[PDB]
């Protein structure tokens, strides 16, 4: 129950459960398989 | 770190050994790196001995 | 539910009153086994008998204390009590300590309720409302060396800022590392020669540490803070036989040298009623 | 015409019969298991040896006379030598057991005496000093030899004392434990089934014993007249679903 | 003895045979983890559980 | 009514209401029935 | 959630644990590519460590 | 991308990578297996320690020469002390195994040598004396050390002479066992599977050695210019399939 008008109001948010390493572990431009070579 | 707790060693040694061609010569280097697997859990979240201070800061 | 059932006089091949106790069993023999009894029913279920009943009421188990005075020239704040800290711990104070050691292994969650009243020992004249300040402080945390620290800042670790004289409350999970706490433990950090022996090396759960956040006023004023426990969720394994001797340390079974007998002595013989 | 008084328990290569037993405690009323993969956490395939570890061993005797106090050893430590059970315990760094406890003592019709023997989850023993001593590695890790409650103090050892169990507690209230009794006019041994019980799932078999069998005398025993004056009482014990992990360089013990 | 670009480098010597090349404990809040990121993350929490991945790059 | 999100806050639990002495007065491996011979 | 699955021995033309880390990238290599497993759960979810809660003291 | 040339091995906690691998022979075409049922004669359930046994242990290393004239390991020898390999290996009265052999060595682009590797199911060794002189037990049991063939004629010793195989038979011929040549130019490993190979079903581990793996230098090694005259040459064997029958007391073996 929210009991304040504005959205500042409201307690913390809730977990993102969202999570996705690829954009920092994995940002090459072509697609690496594991365990296919590295380099061709 | 703790004694119960403690989770082992890493070593590394030549298992043959390094050969470097003609021409070349001295020490060559390995660059190490360290990151987590997905498997990793961290909890009860705490404060950091790597940073202090002695006196607030200002601008 | 019925306490007894109603039973009459017996002429049988089927003794159920003779057993041998060393098989290791306790067989459940009745009153109906042996004498002629009339139906009573129980009226009865065992409530308050639960373990989460008996572990869940709040004990004692920590009282220290602080002081608010000036700090000026004081070159160890900790040990002029300008703040405190404790090495948290179930084991000290020894009322709960039996309770729970009639257990192995215990897993329950913590409701901490602290009690802090003030004392001014040195007649005085007005008195300030002092704020205490609560802090946990987990292993592999920067410790606090002055009353008024970086440390204090807690930016990342729980704290509670509340009146003397009033109370504070909070709760806090099962923080265990293994499935549930051993209230014994009959091994080693690890297999040196010379490193303690019990559990201690096990409850690494760090300290507690407490300051009052009030600068100094003329006169001294003496904060007593109480630490009270309540374990909620309870979950208990092993039962063990109760604490006979007193205890001498925190995680250790040890027991003191010429202690006095434990089971008193008959005021005449064995035949005396 | 079975009889719970005569019994035999075949493990591995090793057979045990009794012709006078009196049932069998299962610890808790559970039986020996492997680790289930729900309980599981260390990601290694554990080493499940079998029947090269999950057989008989019979310790060395003792001798029960009139002034006996009472004996204990701790497991897995009482094995620490036995054939590959013991390797494998020096070997890797986790394991995990139950075991099959047989204690063995036979007189006659004429003898009378009575020994307790109990299982004890997580003994933590008390240092004979009192104050916060502790009790050193090499006390609480006597080998087969156990340790003799009716030995000396020793300096950095557990106390002896046979009415507080070594640790605050009364021998009259160890029958809380999972126990059987040795009554020389009834029984000859006891057996004992021991599940695994600890609040991890595979833990380190040399820094920590997870149970200390401990036979005591209860009733003194009483030989017909003219006899010797004294019993042989043997322990034989079997470790039984036993899983090592964690399989490296062998470890190097105190002492 | 002071921060350097060269304490990330691990030195390999050419023709040594049987010998070691590193070794460290595994205090992941301690000693050379402390300050990489893993390291410097794991320092916000009590309690850490789950496998590492330690990998070599050869130069 | 739970005001708090996490499981800990909540108050005590409840009577297990589960009561099984088997396991501490007969943990003997074959059954033994009151009444019938303790040994056979 | 499992945290490891089962995996025995391997003799591959296939090999998980060699890279090249000069692409920037972190491969994303398990105990299972290089030992062999059990399967294992995760219990976890890793509600802890989510910003919201890192910065919401 | 796979290439003939890449390759991982992963057996039980120890992984082996090679990026310049020439193929992998199995023996005869057959990979290891347990022992059938139908193959059985002992009547003792096995014991199989799995992953305890079955990983890679790495033999110290030798060093090759433009001197050298090729060395010699048995097995199960060479193994008779790798971890608990070794203990079950002294307990158990009959056991059995096959293996996966890896031999390495590496140089550069400058240098030529080619090692021939080869595995010889059930070589005899001849005495040097001639005649019906034996060759004792200890020769024929070096251990991790294995035999050099470059070493001098000891007494009681076997021939080391190279053209001949250390048997009467020419170093040419070698070709007929499985084998694979490691060529500086080519190759920097070479691997052989080895299933179990015998006239009976399991065998004693101790009085017979069922394969011998022998590293021949046949052309030369030839460093570059200014270039260490020398190389070292590694060989890690794993056990696979491992089984051990009748378990005891624990052989004792001469010296
Ligand atoms: C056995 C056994 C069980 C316990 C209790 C463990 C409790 C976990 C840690 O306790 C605390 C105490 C205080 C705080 C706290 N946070 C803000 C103020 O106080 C947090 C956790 O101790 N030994």
């Amino acid at each position: 129950i929210n009991y304040y008008k504005d959205a500042a109001s409201t307690s913390s948010a809730g977990q993102s459960l969202s999570m996705d390493p690829s954009k920092f572990t994995e940002p090459v431009k072509d697609l690496m398989l594991k365990g296919a070579p590295a380099l061709n | 770190p703790d004694t119960y707790t403690s989770a082992g060693f890493l070593s590394c040694w030549y298992q043959t050994s390094l050969i470097l061609p003609p021409e070349t010569t001295g020490q060559v280097y390995l660059l190490s790196f360290i990151s987590a697997c997905p498997d990793f859990k961290l909890r009860l979240m705490k404060d950091t001995q790597t940073i202090s201070q002695t006196v607030a800061l200002t601008e | 539910t019925v306490a007894s059932i109603s039973s009459g006089p017996k002429h049988t091949q089927k003794v159920p009153i003779l057993t041998a106790n060393e098989t290791g069993a306790t067989m459940p023999v009745l009153p109906s086994d042996s004498i002629e009894t009339r139906t009573t029913y129980m009226h009865f279920n065992g409530s308050e008998t639960d373990v989460e009943c008996f572990l869940g009421r709040a004990a004692c188990v920590h009282v220290t204390e602080i002081q608010n005075k000036d700090a000026t020239g004081i070159d160890n704040h900790r040990e002029a009590k300008l703040f405190n800290d404790w090495k948290i711990s179930l084991s000290s104070l020894v009322q709960l300590r039996k309770k729970l050691e009639l257990f192995t292994y215990v897993r329950f969650d913590s409701e901490y309720t602290i009690l802090a009243t003030a004392s001014q020992p040195d007649s005085a004249n007005y008195s300030s409302n002092l704020v205490v300040q609560a802090m946990y402080v987990p292993p592999g945390a920067p410790n606090p060396k002055e009353w008024d620290d970086y440390t204090w800042q807690s930016a990342s670790n729980p704290s509670v800022f509340f009146k003397v004289g009033d109370t504070s409350r909070f709760s806090v999970p099962y923080v265990g590392l293994a499935s549930a706490y051993n209230c014994f433990y009959d091994g080693y950090s690890h297999d040196d020669a010379e490193t303690q022996y019990g559990i201690t090396v096990l409850n690494h759960m760090g300290s507690m540490a407490f300051r009052i956040v009030n600068e100094h006023d003329e006169h001294k004023t003496l904060v007593k803070i109480r630490v009270y426990h309540r374990a909620k969720h309870v979950e208990a394994w092993i039962p063990r036989a109760p604490r006979a001797l007193p205890y001498t340390s925190i995680g250790r079974t040890n027991y003191p040298k010429n202690t006095e007998p434990v089971i008193k002595k008959r005021k005449g013989d064995i035949k005396s009623y | 015409g079975y009889s719970d008084r005569v019994q035999q328990i075949t493990l591995g290569n090793s057979t045990i019969t009794t012709q006078e037993a009196a049932n069998a405690v299962v610890c808790y009323a559970e039986w020996p298991e492997y680790l289930p993969d729900v309980d599981a956490s260390d990601v290694n395939k554990t080493s499940k040896p079998d029947t090269s570890v999950c057989r008989f061993y019979t310790l060395d005797s003792k001798t029960w006379t009139t002034g006996s106090k009472g004996w204990c050893w701790k497991l897995p430590d009482a094995l620490k030598d036995m054939g590959v059970f013991g390797q494998n315990m020096f070997f890797h760094s986790l394991g995990r057991s139950g075991y099959t406890v047989h204690v063995q003592c036979n007189a006659t019709k004429f003898h009378s005496g009575c020994l307790l023997v109990v299982v004890i989850p997580e003994h933590q023993l008390a240092s004979h000093e009192g104050g916060n001593v502790s009790v050193k590695y090499t006390f609480t890790h006597p080998g087969e030899r156990g340790i003799d409650l009716s030995s000396a103090n020793e300096v950095g050892g557990p106390v002896k004392d046979v009415l507080y169990n070594m640790n605050g507690t009364l021998l009259g209230n160890l029958l809380i434990f999972p126990h059987q009794f040795i009554n020389l006019r009834t029984n000859n041994t006891a057996t004992i089934v021991i599940p695994y019980i600890n609040s991890v799932p595979i833990d380190s078999m040399t820094r920590h014993n997870n149970v200390s069998l401990m036979v005591i005398p209860i009733a003194p025993l009483t030989v017909p007249t003219g006899a010797t004056p004294s019993l042989p009482i043997t322990v034989t014990i079997a470790p039984m679903c036993t899983e090592f992990s964690g399989i490296r360089s062998k470890s190097i013990v105190p002492q | 003895t002071k921060d350097e670009v060269n304490s990330y480098l691990i030195p390999l010597n050419a023709n040594r045979q049987n010998e070691q090349v590193f070794g460290t404990n595994l205090f992941i809040g301690d000693g050379v983890f402390k300050t990489t990121l893993l390291g410097e993350i794991v320092q916000y929490y009590t309690h850490w559980s789950g496998s590492l991945r330690f990998s070599l790059m050869y130069t």
